[PDB]
């Protein structure tokens, strides 16, 4: 299983910017996926989920609004559109899927992270 | 509260729980897939919820994976013989699932015994130590030689699948024509009275014409009778 | 007649068709067979 | 929103300790904390699962107890590559929320 | 008809007294018990169902204080002389008197019946019959297999034992039992039970069948002249070098596997392939001896599955035969 | 056997064990029909 | 499965002392248990046994009448009543449970070992 | 009583040697021996129990056979930490006795 | 009638009754049977 990310980097703020995960190894079009982001030095945060099929969507109070999750059950890849950003969107970001092993599969559970991207949002040159 | 209580005693002394007097959906129970067997010999596990029992009784253990299948009507093996034996016509559920989770920590809590049961009527509970039985010609004392003491113990570590530990739940049930204690969650509706219509009293069943009565019960009694033991006259539950 | 239990219904009941139809097919026979006697009774002592 | 009290925040332990973080539900959630370990400038590792089942390949080391709102990790002789942060996580319902975190530290 | 634990009629009954200085001294328990004891000052109030009646065990107690009735399933401390002066689990709170009782102890069910019919005759029971309605039911399920009687100390009481018998019940209209035959009290009665009817008229009826049991048993086996020769075997004067072990083929013939395995001059009489009890009950067509003689060391090396000089060069054993091993 | 050419963790195959309640023999359940385990909110995986 | 074992000191000869074993991480009361002592330098010497529910005691011949073992299946512990001390008395005290590895149980057999404990019956001060 | 004598007393081997240490009853047991491995200032260990069952965490290459009197404890193998002292016990009746004692040492 | 052997005897000796009672139904069905054509031979034959 992989989960390779791209679209990281430096941005002005309020700009956009749209990232992605590549997924390989497994059916992706049948897991849900998830974002997660961790600003320089500080904790984890849950960023959003999508469904499996795409039409479930949720996100963090702190980016409503301005992120959307999206999905390509096509070419198995996954995105985060992030609009209207600032300093503390500045943070490392990880696309993950659901997963489950096989026996207690009734109790949804985390698993196998992307690499993460980052993203600064500054106005420095 | 059963099914998820914390601890559950060995197998050589299993606990025996009344159930009575309460209703009861097993809806629940079978909607958990956390259970590995919920096989059913008696009654088809769907249709539970729908009956009426006089009386259930719940049995708690735990065994190893491979004893399990012993747990079975008319089944012959070392803990099944030896320690909780179903009579073969027994009507009830067999539930069981991993106890990796709640215990095999080596755990040598949980105790089988062995040969000192030879041979063991269904449905008892033996505890008795028997100091040494099994087969000897000296007795009595802590001797060695072919005594072989009997509770030997489970030994229960991760290591341990068909040696893992799992927490098994034996439901009996008691099916009779009489007041059921226990019933599922089904509504009541309304009494109609000189109509042919299908109808089950405390679960009983039936269709007929349900007219008043001028015979009179004994207190006591619920289920009337015929000549030819069919059933003639019954006690509405709701309304005596 | 060597079912589990003697009223058909509760056989209808207590358990899936599948597997009642096991215990009813024991049921009919049995009941089947007391009509040929009786009927066969009835056809010698008609006879009288 | 269930909310994930981790204690303590951070503490210093020695190679071979038995060292012991807990977690605290807001509400009850029962059976469902996954436990992770994430080293500095890492992705998390999952290590327990269902609050108490052991994740593939994490060393026995590592257990897991608890029920309804008490939840404990325990690392019952602790080595050096164990000093990490570790978040405990809620799955009764959405959103899913993390622990703040609990720091393992060298004495 | 119905089958169940019911007093055969004209039966023994033990009759205790509540007289002169008398005493109610505890009687075993049995699948059931008839309890009818006779008033006139109401002097009975109570019954005891332990197995030891010592606080060890679990006892039910039954005792009428004036207006309220009592059950208690602790394990109580009884008094050697238990009486009424003029791990705990569940509770239930509430001669002209004749107040039969019938305490049984069936399938973890422990059942009450009552009535309390008026009598004039004080000396003996009555001739007559009164069915008795079931008054309450509790599931206590003890090993009960004593019972005593507590009397208001300042009434005689009979005892009778319940058996399981068949009898036929005569319901009336309304529902009260008013006769019943048992049906194994006399050869008349068992008419009764197989014409399903009180009255029998004249005739010659099939009731029963007799039977003569089986009195010993036999078990038959021809003796013969085939003795095995497994003595011969082991006592032979030479046996020959390990290298050149010799064979000897046994058949047509009946082994006493036990003789040998009583007898204990051999060193080791260790056994892989059968349990030397199961020997002498199990018979096979080949019996295979083989002798030859070795140092101690190399006993222990003819085994299988081993590798060794003797266990390999000269005289190998496959891990699967079964056999037996005898080294003195 | 098929390890030879399957079993690669290959994660293609699917069985949908949790939901399916039951099926009619011969009968194809292609709906993937998010889930229903047992409890009234939706649009989240949930526990 | 521990047991932890105590009393050791010095005793001068002729006087009494009485040993602890206390037992956890198993079901005490169900298993026979057994002293063992090792004479400093020597071979080990079985010294007394008792039944699961102390009916039963039986010791070895160098310490008939002077030894006394006893059982407290409510505490989970195992005490030795040494009387009559003499200068071979001196040794390191093992307690010791029954144990069987399988099924072989026919067998019934040695196992865990408390740490050991030293006694020295010696009028030295 | 059942005496169960050893021998020899003592042995000296080198790694990787295959040994063999015997222990004869006065009386037949049958199968009743347990071999147990003891290291000086510590309690010893069960190696072999019924005479030939190999006991749980001890390596395969020690191995116990024989019945009746003559008893054989075998290591196929030295290696330098299985230089001890060993001891045949039987449990057939009581008094419960042991060996006196076989010590290997290095060559 | 089908059975294993027909000396009730060895049925029961060799199998315990989980598996044996089926064959011991089938004995009983064959033998109930004959019992019937016998009756009803005599029936009809003591009428004539
Ligand atoms: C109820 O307790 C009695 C003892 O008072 C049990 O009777 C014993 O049964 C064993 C069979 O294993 C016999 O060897 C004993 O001799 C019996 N005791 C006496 C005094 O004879 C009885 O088995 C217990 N009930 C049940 C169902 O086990
Ligand atoms: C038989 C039963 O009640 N099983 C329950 C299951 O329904 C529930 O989802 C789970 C939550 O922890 O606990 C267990
Ligand atoms: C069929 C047979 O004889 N099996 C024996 C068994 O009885 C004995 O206990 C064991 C010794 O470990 O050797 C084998
Ligand atoms: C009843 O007891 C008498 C002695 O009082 C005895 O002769 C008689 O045989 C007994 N009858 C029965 C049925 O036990
Ligand atoms: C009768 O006996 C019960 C048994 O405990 C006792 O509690 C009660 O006080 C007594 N008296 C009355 C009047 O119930
Ligand atoms: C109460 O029951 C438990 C059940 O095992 C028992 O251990 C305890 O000894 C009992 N109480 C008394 C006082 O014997
Ligand atoms: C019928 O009931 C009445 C009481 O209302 C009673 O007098 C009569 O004896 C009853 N019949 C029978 C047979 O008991």
């Amino acid at each position: 299983v992989q989960l390779v990310e791209s679209g990281g980097g430096v941005v002005q703020p309020g700009r956009s910017l749209r990232l992605s995960c590549a997924a390989s190894g497994f059916t992706f079009s049948i897991y849900g996926m998830h974002w997660v982001r961790q600003a320089p030095g500080k904790g984890l945060e849950w960023v959003a989920v999508i469904s499996y099929d795409g039409s479930n969507k949720y996100y963090a109070d702190s980016v409503k609004g301005r992120f959307t999750i999206s999905r390509d059950n096509s070419k198995n890849t996954l995105y985060l559109q992030m609009n209207s950003l600032r300093a503390e969107d500045t943070a490392v970001y990880y696309c993950a899927k659901e997963g489950r092993p096989s026996d207690i599969v009734v109790v949804v559970a985390f698993d196998y992270w992307g690499q993460g991207t980052l993203v600064t949002v500054s106005s420095a040159s | 509260e059963v099914f998820n209580a914390t601890r559950f005693a060995s197998v050589y002394a299993w606990n025996r729980k009344r159930i009575s007097n309460c209703v009861a959906d097993y809806s629940v129970l079978y909607n958990s897939a956390s259970f590995s067997t919920f096989k059913c010999y008696g009654v088809s596990p769907t249709k539970l919820n729908d009956l009426c029992f006089t009386n259930v009784y719940a049995d708690s253990f735990v065994i190893r994976g491979d004893e399990v299948r012993q747990i079975a009507p008319g089944q012959t093996g070392k803990i099944a013989d030896y320690n909780y034996k179903l009579p073969d016509d027994f009507t009830g559920c067999v539930i069981a699932w991993n106890s990796n989770n709640l215990d095999s920590k080596g755990n040598y809590n949980y105790l089988y015994r062995l040969f000192r049961k030879s041979n063991l009527k269904p449905f008892e509970r033996d505890i008795s130590t028997e100091i040494y039985q099994a087969g000897s010609t000296p007795c009595n004392g802590v001797e060695g030689f072919n005594c072989y003491f009997p509770l030997q113990s489970y030994g229960f570590q991760p290591t341990n699948v068909g040696y893992q530990p799992y927490r098994v739940v034996v439901l009996s049930f008691e099916l009779l024509h009489a007041p059921a204690t226990v019933c599922g969650p089904k509504k009541s509706t309304n009494l109609v009275k000189n109509k042919c219509v299908n109808f089950n009293f405390n679960g009983l069943t039936g269709t007929g014409v349900l007219t008043e009565s001028n015979k009179k019960f004994l207190p006591f009694q619920q289920f009337g009778r015929d000549i030819a033991d069919t059933t003639d006259a019954v006690r509405d539950p709701q309304t005596l | 007649f060597g079912a589990i239990s003697s009223v058909l219904n509760d056989i209808l009941s207590r358990l899936d068709p599948p597997e009642a139809e096991v215990q009813i097919d024991r049921l009919i026979t049995g009941r089947l067979q007391s009509l040929q006697t009786y009927v066969t009774q009835q056809l010698i002592r008609a006879a009288e | 929103d269930i909310q994930l009290t981790q204690s303590p925040s951070s503490l210093s332990a020695s190679v071979g300790d038995r060292v012991t973080i807990t977690c605290r539900a807001s509400q009850s959630i029962s059976s469902y904390l996954n436990w992770y370990q994430q080293k500095p400038g890492k992705a998390p590792k999952l290590l327990i699962y269902a609050a108490s089942s052991l994740q593939s390949g994490v060393p026995s080391r590592f257990s897991g107890s608890g029920s309804g709102t008490d939840f404990t990790l325990t690392i019952s002789s602790l080595q050096p590559e164990d000093f990490a942060t570790y978040y405990c996580q809620q799955s009764y319902s959405t959103p899913r929320t993390f622990g703040q975190g609990t720091k393992v530290e060298i004495k | 008809s119905t089958q169940d634990l019911f007093l055969p009629f004209f039966s023994n009954v033990t009759w205790f007294h509540a007289i002169h200085r008398f005493d109610n001294p505890v009687l075993p328990f049995n699948d059931g018990v008839y309890f009818a004891s006779t008033e006139k000052s109401n002097i009975i109030r109570g019954w005891i169902f332990g197995t030891t009646l010592d606080s060890k065990t679990q006892s039910l107690l039954i005792v009428n204080n004036a207006t309220n009735v009592v059950i208690k399933v602790c394990e109580f401390q009884f008094c050697n002389d238990p009486f009424l002066g003029v791990n705990c689990t569940f509770e239930y709170v509430s001669f002209k008197n004749l107040r039969e009782f019938v305490f049984k102890n069936i399938d973890g069910y422990f059942k009450i019946y009552s009535k309390h019919t008026p009598i004039n005759l004080v000396r003996d029971l009555p001739q007559g019959f009164s069915a008795l309605e079931p008054l309450v039911d509790l599931p206590i399920g003890i090993n009960i297999t004593r019972f005593q009687t507590l009397l208001a100390l300042h009434a005689a009481y009979y005892v009778g034992y319940l058996q399981p018998r068949t009898f036929l019940l005569k319901y009336n209209e309304n529902g009260t039992i008013t006769d019943a035959v048992d049906c194994a009290l006399d050869p008349l009665s068992e008419t009764k039970c197989t014409l399903k009817s009180f009255t029998v008229e004249k005739g010659i009826y099939q009731t029963s069948n007799f039977r003569v049991q089986p009195t010993e048993s036999i078990v038959r086996f021809p003796n013969i002249t085939n003795l095995c020769p497994f003595g011969e075997v082991f006592n032979a004067t030479r046996f020959a070098s390990v290298y050149a072990w010799n064979r000897k083929r046994i058949s047509n013939c009946v082994a006493d596997y036990s003789v040998l395995y009583n007898s204990a001059s051999f060193s080791t009489f260790k056994c892989y392939g059968v349990s030397p009890t199961k020997l002498n009950d199990l018979c096979f067509t080949n019996v295979y001896a083989d002798s030859f003689v070795i140092r101690g060391d190399e006993v222990r090396q003819i085994a299988p599955g081993q590798t060794g000089k003797i266990a390999d060069y000269n005289y190998k054993l496959p891990d699967d035969f079964t056999g037996c091993v005898i080294a003195w």
